[PDB]
């Protein structure tokens, strides 16, 4: 009777080191509606990352994006940590630029 | 081209934390446009969209006591739905709607819809005549007699025939900067070599608006439905989507794959390759 | 613009 969020971590812009971009976490597929969403900058919690207001799709399961701003470099690694119901440990998803 | 409207409602029951939770959002085509949330500070019907702020006083007013009035009516609706389903106060539910019409270039209605799920099932759904219902279950026929009894029908199809298309009507004109724009598909194919014998083509679609696309992959001319990994379409926070197509394809063979994107703001669909 | 008709379950 619940449905599990499917996790994608990319950028809004092609990533380009040392300019500005905006680190996005889409979340979708999801049911029921309660999820924490958090992303990630070396392991540690961004602070004042924003979210899309709850939506569905025809299936009626839910979406939303966290999103923040960022500047990509070479060695800092990002990701997304995301908990919902259907969960018995948070899932981690990194961000890999080329996908 | 064509056009849509919807009105997209989730109310979450929450026993011990206070009362249930009403939101909608509002779209035409793939743009949201207004908002309310009851947890808000100050719940109201906020715009979420440049062409929308225009809509007087008056307009936002009755916008957000429709949306007020709602947080009560889908308390009650929970609290009918435990009754339906023999259920028990403990628990957290969730009904959800989705209403609102599509129209065609000529701006005439191409067809309405007013839908109901409970839990994340189809719970009722008004047909496509806007003159009957259709129940999943013993507990939505509950509702159907009752809606039946009361000509809600009929109420739903005067709204959707008029309010609901002259209001999109007016916001497509409002927003023909943007409602009114298709943004094609920025494409490209990368490569990524995964060992001596393979590779990995990623066909890559970037900064389309609508939302709606289609990318695949064929080896020698045939599609390679079953062998593709194809993301869902995904917003980029401007407005726009993305959307990638991968195959995994033997070393050296890289010139038998092509790429294809349909896109409405495409005069003709694109063939690419690596 | 909404529908200002709400209806029961």
């Amino acid at each position: 009777i619940q449905r599990t969020p499917k996790i994608q971590v990319y950028s809004r812009h092609p990533a380009e080191n040392g300019k500005s971009n905006f680190l996005n976490c889409y979340v979708s597929g999801f049911h029921p509606s309660d999820i924490e969403v958090d992303l990630l900058k070396n392991g540690e919690r961004i602070e004042k990352v924003e979210h899309s207001d709850l939506s569905f799709s025809k299936d009626w399961s839910f979406y939303l994006l966290y999103y923040t701003e960022f500047t990509p470099t070479e060695k800092d690694e990002y990701a997304c940590r995301v908990n919902h119901v259907t969960l018995s440990q948070p899932k981690i998803v990194k961000w890999d630029r080329d996908m | 081209g064509s056009h849509s409207m919807r009105y997209f409602y989730t109310a979450m029951s929450r026993p011990g934390r206070g009362e249930p939770r009403f939101i909608t959002v509002g779209y035409v085509d793939d743009t949201l446009f207004v908002r309310f949330d009851s947890d808000a500070t100050s719940p109201r019907k906020e715009p979420r969209a440049p062409w929308i702020e225009q809509e007087g006083p008056e307009y936002w007013d009755r916008e957000t006591q429709i949306s007020k009035t709602n947080t009560q009516c889908y308390r009650e609706n929970l609290r009918t739905a435990l009754r339906y389903y023999n259920q028990s106060e403990a628990g957290s539910h969730i009904i959800q709607r989705m209403y609102g019409c599509d129209v065609g270039p000529d701006g005439r209605l191409l067809r309405g819809y007013d839908q109901y799920a409970y839990d994340g099932k189809d719970y009722i759904a008004l047909n496509e005549d806007l003159s009957s219902w259709t129940a999943a279950d013993t507990a939505a026929q509950i509702t159907q007699r009752k809606w039946e009894a009361a000509r809600v029908a009929e109420q739903d199809r005067a709204y959707l025939e008029g309010l609901c298309v002259e209001s999109l009507r007016r916001y497509l004109e409002n927003g023909k900067e943007t409602l009114q724009r298709a943004d094609p598909p920025k494409t490209h194919v990368t490569h990524h070599p995964i060992s001596d014998h393979e590779v990995t083509l990623r066909c890559w679609a970037l900064g389309f608006y609508p939302a709606e696309i289609t990318l695949t992959w064929q080896r020698d001319g045939e599609d390679q439905t079953q062998d593709t990994e194809l993301v869902e379409t995904r917003p980029a926070g401007d407005r726009t989507f993305q959307k990638w197509a991968a195959v995994v394809v033997p070393s050296g063979e890289e010139q038998r794959y092509t790429c294809h994107v349909q896109h409405e703001g495409l005069p003709k669909p694109l063939t690419l390759r690596w | 613009e909404e529908f200002g008709r709400a209806f029961s379950f």
